[PDB]
């Protein structure tokens, strides 16, 4: 019974949806955890049946979808949502979007799962270079594309089993400059990719859980198009 | 024409591996990772870009 | 007592994970790096180690 | 129809030996390579059935071994071995033991591959320090350890079909600097990993075919034991 989570999915167009039909092959029962401002377009698209195509895994193997949960990475708990995005159109009809209350969402309806995929980043300054990057825009990058791996690690290892596995997705702006790249995104995958080490020495240890990070080539999806350069 | 047109340009005719890189291929090792198969692996990096991060100097 | 007996003790003391390193724990990794799953991986050094590569400076 | 050439074996305890289970799980056919000072001491103890316990894969599956080989890494052609190993006892009673020969075997008995692995290395002052190695020893080091992947490349390319893909082992020691893995052992692992990223870009080029290496932990080894320090 291998259930996983996939954090960051908002169409068929990115890496978090190859990732989820690859598992479906393997028979790994799917949980989609999308971000509100999009939750919404991707239910309607899926109910309409435009995403049936993209759900065929060639031998004749459906896609099977275990739930589909709002969920924003840049809330850790409850009270860390300020009342703006609260009353916000797209998130007043929605739940249990925090990392700690989509833990214990899946707790309650599955148990414990076995696998976890951060499939996701967010950067508001991605347009401007690093050195005119400013330091609100930096830290949302951090926040948004780095820290909220180490936090749904934080959470979820409470409903992990031993033995359990974590990835993420890097980019190699980190390690080699690739102008373009900006708004401190390649400083939080730098982040992210060093964290990735410590938290494997954390979680190796005292939970005898692993995680590894893909540093992927380039792929035309739709946050790869925000990137304006 | 954006970032990301002309890296993936950039990786079709630099990498040692001249082929379009799917969304899959990255599942297919995400898929190897989450596996019991990779349990001696942990706290790594690694790269699946058809091994465009090996060059240092493209050909023409 | 011998290079090997040193490394391997040490291994699993300071390795993240403290499990014994199987010749088929090596074995599950090049068969999917031999295998078409992994098509987008080349000129690549990956580490089947329990992860000790990525430790400095040991707890004891 | 994947059929895997394993270039490194002498005995069960090793990482080919491991290699080859786990591939039989995967109903590849394996070819060993076996150097030849050990290859009957070896057919001795696999016709006396002191390896059938080892090769009961799991699953009440038997290792499938197509066929075992003499295999000597530090000869390329026929016409580069010396009279010395060409009198020798134990590879007088042998022919067709060079790198090319074997291709040429193989080729002859089965047709093409698409599976090759370099599991050996050897190193006459490995018990040495990096400051006492001779320039013989050294040389030795590279021939027998990092050469012989070259060669392989480029003899069992011929052989080999499209997409087919290649590994080989290496260790941590070309990296980071380990006490008592001398002779020229880290110096030839050194070269090993970098000779696989330009081979990468040689065999993916012109052939479409993929070579990684795979930094192993300890293991206790025959050849482990070896390392006296
Ligand atoms: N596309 C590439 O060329 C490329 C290359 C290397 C690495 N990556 C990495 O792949 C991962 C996925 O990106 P993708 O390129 O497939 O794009 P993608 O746009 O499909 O995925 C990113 C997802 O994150 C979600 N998101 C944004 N802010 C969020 C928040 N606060 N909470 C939760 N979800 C949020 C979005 O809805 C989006 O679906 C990213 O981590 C990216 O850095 C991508
Ligand atoms: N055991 C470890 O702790 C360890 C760690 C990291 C990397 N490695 C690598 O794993 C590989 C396999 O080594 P192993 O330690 O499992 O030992 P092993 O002793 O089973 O394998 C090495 C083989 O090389 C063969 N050999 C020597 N000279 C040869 C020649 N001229 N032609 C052909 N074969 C020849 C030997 O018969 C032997 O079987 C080596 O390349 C080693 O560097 C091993
Ligand atoms: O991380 C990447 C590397 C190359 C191309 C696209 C991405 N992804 C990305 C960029 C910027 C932002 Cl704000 C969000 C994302 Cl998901
Ligand atoms: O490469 C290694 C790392 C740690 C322990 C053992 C080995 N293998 C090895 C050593 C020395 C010699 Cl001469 C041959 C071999 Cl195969």
């Amino acid at each position: 019974e291998d259930i996983c989570f996939i954090a960051g999915i908002g169409d068929t167009n990115g890496y978090g949806w190859g990732i989820a039909k690859e598992l479906s092959k393997r028979n790994v029962k799917i949980i989609f955890g999308i971000w509100p401002p999009v939750y919404n377009i991707f239910m309607k698209n899926y109910k309409n049946g435009k995403f049936d195509n993209d759900m065929i895994i060639d031998k004749d193997k459906k896609m099977n979808i275990l739930d589909m949960l709002p969920f924003d990475a840049s809330f850790d708990t409850a009270n860390d949502i300020d009342e703006e995005t609260k009353n916000n159109k797209r998130y007043n009809m929605l739940q249990n979007y925090t990392i700690e209350d989509v833990a214990n969402l899946i707790h309650q309806k599955y148990g414990k799962i076995n696998m976890l995929v951060h499939s996701l980043a967010n950067a508001k300054e991605v347009q401007k270079d690093l050195l005119n990057t400013s330091r609100k825009g930096y830290l949302d990058a951090l926040s948004k594309s780095s820290y909220s791996l180490i936090s749904l690690c934080k959470y979820f290892v409470n409903i992990m089993k031993p033995q359990s596995s974590i990835i993420s997705l890097t980019y190699h702006a980190s390690q080699k400059v690739v102008p373009g790249y900006g708004g401190g995104m390649s400083s939080a995958k730098a982040a992210l990719e060093s964290d990735t080490r410590v938290l494997a020495y954390h979680l190796g240890r005292n939970y005898n859980i692993r995680i590894n990070t893909i540093s992927a080539g380039p792929l035309k999806s739709r946050a790869a198009t925000a990137i304006n350069k | 024409y954006t970032f990301i047109d002309y890296a993936i340009e950039y990786s079709e005719k630099y990498a040692p591996l001249r082929q379009k890189l799917l969304s899959t291929d990255i599942g297919s090792v995400a898929s190897f990772l989450l596996s019991r198969e990779s349990r001696a692996i942990t706290g790594q990096t690694i790269y699946v870009d058809n091994g465009l991060n090996i060059m240092f100097l493209p050909d023409d």
